[PDB]
């Protein structure tokens, strides 16, 4: 199970691109589409799913492939926002990273014994820009790069 | 080693985030 | 105004979880489950309330054995 | 023919003769037995059945038999022809015996011993006084492929012939096959290629009822024979063992489950027989011994299991066992015999007179039907109740106690579908409160109290929270015997937590109190052998029928109880009995953990960390 309503949705802004019959829709018109839902990706994305897309080069996606992406941009995008929420609990201070500190805060509340050397060195392992925390981007990352959620 | 010490890491994380997953979830439960 | 008439079941507290994992997971599918009552007791259409207690009989049947 | 009511209708095979109070048997054409034991003729039909059938269910007032193939062959090789069984049957049965019954005992019977196999100059030969039925089973082909070939790959030529090493058990199975068992008989007196050895029996030896008719029973008119015999644990099985073993005085290997195993064996033939420790070695890792004039070698099955290279003496010792032909060879816990890699062990050695001792034979997975060729008919099996009455075990009081399931754990074990189940239903708080209850109880009680726990991280938990030694995987053997001497010796501490090495890994002192936890899920065997080798014979309370306690916690509504029925099946066909305990009595007055739900959300939380 996925979706129950929400897929009437998605084959509405399919439609609305499908005007012609073909049962395909261009693939330079998915920003407008993902836009018809809410989507707001960034051009890199927006790159990168053609590219994942458009491999063969025909330029025109399906309504199953259509159908698809929609559902994985839905599920990804409450997975983003679940990872915020948790990045608000470490980052229980607003300072936009969940900084030595904050992490600190959060195994003595959780009550494990990590130590903090251990904990510096999650940190480090997941600082990727140098600045000495872990900020809201890097934390996105090592989740997307995570064992299992 | 190195990906042993990575993966340890890692798994450090994710204990972490699903203590905190369950924590919210059982304060939400009753409360 | 709105005030339902329905079948309320009263069981221990396992069997109350066990209906609210029955409504919320929508095993039985649709919610027929409308809303519980009290902290042991539900309230429920009497429509599906015999199948329900066919998920029931199966649940305790599983925690047993068949000789 | 089956009765409406799905009963089979067997009244028209059996006609019933009026000396129906004096004859106790019921022999139904099924091939199973019905014995009564209030009849005035209990232990003649007792001593016959046993003799004749393999028991199946064993309960107060009438138990039931059955009839098959390896049992007759057992019967016949003890020495008993068929008119004599037949005879005696009609003489016991209620009603007449049916034709269809006769005539698989005659078929059966006709055949047993015919074939004979000799392990001679460690050379396997197939030989019978009966040329027709050799010649006719050349025809079969797995009988080809096992026959010795030459350098040349041609067949090698009473008449006997050569076998391959390697195809023993192969051509085993294939003689059931082929309707002619294999003969397992050994020349106990005329051996000349094995000399004796300087091991006696010490006058400290005492030979129990059942012991020495299983032994008389194993030794047909004075000649050993391979089987299997089934003894409660710390029942002087090993005492049994170590006799058999002085009786042959041949070249004598034994094999254990485990090095304690090994090291109990070694102690008990040192405790009963007349053995100089010179010609006792153990083939280990740890204690290395010189192989060469060791009249009796333990060892344990991984030690001859090691696919992989060895170290570079045990390839030696390897080698001089191999070339060593032993006159008799010991199997201890025969259930885990049929693995692919112990029974490989078996076409390793080369051995003439093979035993095997357990508490148990019912391997869950069924891989027991091989085990009959693999080394032979069960030799005999005492009755656990009788022995009870004796008083040379225990009389066990058993108990199963529910546990609610708080309604949270519950929700959360109705949520979850997998594999991943066990922790939550392991970890009920109304467990943990009855566990504990039970534990202060018997202390109170000063009873020896051993609590198993399959689960590792249900083990760690409880104990901690109580405050008790535990011992899992680690296991670290000094400390490990630490522990145990502490349990054994200091009474400050009687509350001891075992992990699943409590089966077979170690040695259990005796206790009086158990209480299990978690098992395996099913393995009605393992725990059953559990229990058994946990609860031995204790002085004081003989005349009560209930000095031993054991008690197993189950969770209700979870599938544990499942396991639970499953399991405790085979102890019911020994006639033991299991009382519902949904509540325990004083639980109220006694302060608890887990008093606070508050607390018990808190564990929740631990469990649930660990998914
Ligand atoms: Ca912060
Ligand atoms: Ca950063």
């Amino acid at each position: 199970e996925l979706t129950e309503e929400q897929k009437q949705e998605i084959r509405e802004a399919f439609d609305l691109f499908d005007a012609d019959g073909t049962g395909t829709i261009d693939v330079k018109e998915l920003k407008v589409a993902m836009r018809a839902l809410g989507f707001e990706p960034k051009k890199e994305e927006i790159k990168k799913m053609i590219s994942e897309i458009d491999k063969e080069g025909t330029g025109k996606m399906n309504f199953g492939d259509f159908l698809t992406v929609m559902t994985q941009k839905m599920s990804e995008k409450d997975t983003k926002e679940e990872i915020l929420k948790a990045f608000k609990l470490f980052d229980d201070d607003e300072t936009g990273k969940i900084s030595f500190k904050n992490l600190k805060r959060v195994a003595k509340e959780l009550g494990e014994n990590l130590t903090d050397e251990e904990l510096q060195e999650m940190i480090d392992e997941a600082d990727r820009d140098g600045d000495g925390e872990v900020s809201e981007q890097e934390f996105l990352r090592i989740m997307k790069k995570t064992s299992l959620y | 080693e190195k990906e042993k010490k990575e993966k340890r890491a890692l798994g450090n994380w994710k204990l972490l985030a699903k203590g905190l997953l369950i924590r919210e979830r059982l304060k939400r439960r009753y409360g | 105004v709105n005030v339902l008439k329905g079948v309320l079941i009263e069981c221990d507290p396992a069997m109350k979880q066990f209906l609210l994992y029955l409504d919320e997971s929508n095993a039985l599918g649709k919610k027929f489950i409308i809303q519980d009552i009290d902290d042991t007791h539900v309230f429920v259409i009497a429509e599906l309330v015999n199948v329900l207690q066919e998920r029931v009989g199966e649940l305790m049947d599983q925690n047993a054995f068949s000789l | 023919k089956v009765d409406e009511y799905g009963a089979k209708d067997y009244r028209l095979q059996m006609p019933l003769k009026d000396d129906h109070t004096s004859r106790p048997l019921w022999v139904a054409p099924d091939g199973h037995i019905f014995l009564e034991a209030f009849s005035p003729v209990y232990k003649y039909a007792q001593d016959f059945l046993v003799a004749i059938a393999e028991p199946v269910c064993r309960p107060t007032h009438v138990h039931e038999y059955k009839l098959t193939a390896y049992s007759l062959y057992a019967a016949v090789s003890v020495g008993l022809q068929t008119s004599d069984i037949t005879e005696y049957l009609r003489k016991l049965s209620k009603t007449g015996v049916p034709d269809g019954i006769m005539q698989f005992i005659k078929l059966c019977t006709v055949s047993y011993g015919k074939v004979k196999l000799v392990l001679k100059h460690n050379r396997y030969f197939v030989e019978s006084c009966h040329p027709d039925v050799i010649q006719h089973l050349l025809q079969d082909p797995v009988i080809r492929e096992c026959r010795l070939r030459n350098s040349e790959g041609e067949a090698t030529e009473t008449v006997s012939f050569e076998v391959k090493q390697e195809m023993i058990e192969e051509l085993q199975k294939r003689c059931i096959h082929l309707e002619y068992p294999l003969l397992a008989e050994y020349d106990f007196r005329n051996d000349s290629v094995n000399p004796d050895i300087n091991i006696d029996l010490k006058p400290t030896a005492v030979l129990r009822p059942y012991q020495e008719k299983s032994l008389r029973k194993m030794f047909g008119n004075g000649r050993a024979r391979s089987g299997v015999i089934v003894l409660p644990c710390g029942a002087g099985k090993s005492l049994v063992g170590v006799t058999a073993a002085c009786t042959v005085r041949k070249r004598c290997l034994v094999l254990g489950n485990s090095a304690v195993s090994v090291e109990q064996w070694k102690a008990q033939f040192k405790m009963w027989s007349t053995i100089d420790d010179s010609q006792i070695c153990r083939f280990t890792s740890d204690a290395k011994d010189k192989p060469i004039g060791c009249s009796v070698a333990i060892s344990t099955y991984s030690m001859l299991g090691h696919t992989t290279k060895r170290s570079w003496e045990a390839e030696r010792v390897m080698e001089w066992l191999k070339t060593q032909e032993w006159g008799l060879m010991i199997l201890d816990e025969v259930h885990t015999i049929p693995a692919k890699m112990f029974r490989r062990v078996l076409t390793i050695v080369q051995a003439h007179c093979k035993l095997g001792l357990t508490a148990t034979l019912v391997r869950e997975d069924d891989k027991i039907v091989d085990l009959n060729f693999l080394i032979g008919p069960k030799l005999y099996e005492a009755n656990w109740m009788e022995l009870q009455n004796n008083g040379y075990i225990a009389k066990v009081q058993c108990a199963e106690v529910w546990c609610p399931m708080s309604p949270e754990f519950y929700r959360e074990y109705v949520a979850i579908k997998t594999k991943k189940r066990i922790l939550l239903y392991t970890m009920n708080p109304n467990k943990f409160r009855a566990c504990q209850f039970l534990i202060k109880f018997h202390e109170r009680r000063n009873d020896k109290i051993i609590v198993f726990a399959d689960n590792v991280f249900a083990l760690k938990e409880y104990a901690i929270r109580l405050n008790k030694p535990y011992i899992y995987g680690p296991t670290s053997q000094g400390e490990r015997m630490q522990i145990l001497q502490n349990f054994k010796h200091n009474p400050k501490i009687n509350t001891i937590f075992i992990s699943k090495v409590g089966d077979t890994s170690f040695d259990l002192p005796e206790a009086n109190v158990l209480i299990q936890i978690s098992s395996h899920g099913g393995s009605r065997r393992q725990e059953a052998q559990r229990l058994g080798r946990v609860l031995r014979a204790k002085k004081g309370m003989v005349a009560e029928e209930y000095n031993a306690f054991f008690y197993s916690l189950v969770s209700q509504d979870t599938q544990e109880m499942a396991y639970s029925t499953k399991r405790q099946r085979f102890l019911v066909d020994q006639g033991y009995s299991f009382k519902v305990i949904t509540k325990l009595a004083g639980m109220e007055e006694e302060d608890l953990a887990f008093s606070t739900k508050e607390e018990q959300q808190q564990l929740l939380q631990k469990v649930l960390a660990a998914t």
